[PDB]
């Protein structure tokens, strides 16, 4: 998370010169014109790209993201209450914005969650995001 | 009429909201409404309304009388009172009263 | 569900922190479990356990009867009452009540 491009292209070829790096034992001193055994035949393995990630790359993200969420409905189950809420306040004015239309009601621009501290509120306002298909 | 002398103490900001709530609660209906239409099982081409429906064409009388369930009025009595009081500052014409210049 | 029905009271953040010290019970066990597995007095070839035996291949029901010995409800009873209040606060459809329209 936060790599970028060239970020991406740096993890390439940092893992392929680790793969070269663990392979110093056909890659010698005493060859030193390379043969071509080493040149065609080196495969990267996994563990090498979790070295690559971990050992260096830092990322050059801090600002904000845009994105769909991935969690789901069934994700917390129950309040169904709630649902039928949000589904009303935000389903209903971007599927439908014809029928909003034929009697002329304004849809309502934003609600205010209150409960006590930590029972999923950014993970039950992520999954009507994922649900409607919304940034 | 009937929903004018009902409705005493309320503000002009808290009846404009249950004309938007009567609104919703025939939208969610005329939403609804439709998904059976379109959920119909073994949909045939046989008795197909070719004709639109309408069930809800227009806010009918049970959703007002549905929606005014969740009325509340905002100002009490006690904040009414105070401008009332305010009104009673000023002097408001309050002293002597009549009086007639002479003849 | 058994594990459902007896947290009672507890918030959304505290039964979240059970399957991480569970985790972390049982991450304890599969790591001492190799400690003596190498640490055999005269580790011989003979009688050499060739297959991974695996102890510990993945969280068993003592972990979690052990892991919920350290549970604690965050939200007292004291401020979940205060929501409640707030709640009460909002006048919550109450006044009138039901009427009807006119025949």
């Amino acid at each position: 998370h936060g790599h970028v491009g060239a970020d991406l292209a740096a993890l390439c070829s940092e893992a392929a010169l680790q793969a070269i790096r663990k392979k110093m034992d056909l890659i010698d001193l005493e060859d030193e014109t390379i043969d071509a055994e080493v040149m065609n035949s080196l495969a990267v393995t996994m563990d090498d790209f979790r070295w690559a990630l971990s050992q260096s790359n830092p990322s050059a993200l801090r600002e904000t993201v845009v994105e769909v969420p991935q969690v789901t409905w069934e994700d917390i189950g129950g309040l169904e209450d709630v649902k039928r809420e949000l589904q009303e306040l935000v389903q209903y004015p971007v599927e439908h914005p014809d029928k909003f239309l034929k009697f002329g009601m304004t849809p309502s621009k934003g609600v205010l969650f209150y409960g006590p501290p930590g029972c999923g509120k950014t993970l039950l306002a992520k999954a009507i995001a994922n649900e409607c298909q919304a940034n | 009429e009937f929903l004018a002398k009902m409705t005493n103490g309320f503000s002009g900001a808290d009846l404009t909201e249950i004309c938007q709530r009567a609104c919703k609660l025939a939208i969610r209906e005329s939403i609804e409404s439709e998904i059976r239409r379109e959920r119909e099982r073994q949909t045939n081409p046989s008795a197909m309304e070719v004709e639109e429906d309408d069930p809800v064409p227009e806010i009918r009388r049970d959703h007002f009388e549905e929606a005014m369930r969740f009325a509340r009025r905002s100002v009490s009595d006690n904040d009414i009172r105070k401008y009332e009081m305010f009104a009673q500052t000023l002097q408001q014409s309050r002293g002597f009263g009549d009086f007639r210049f002479p003849s």
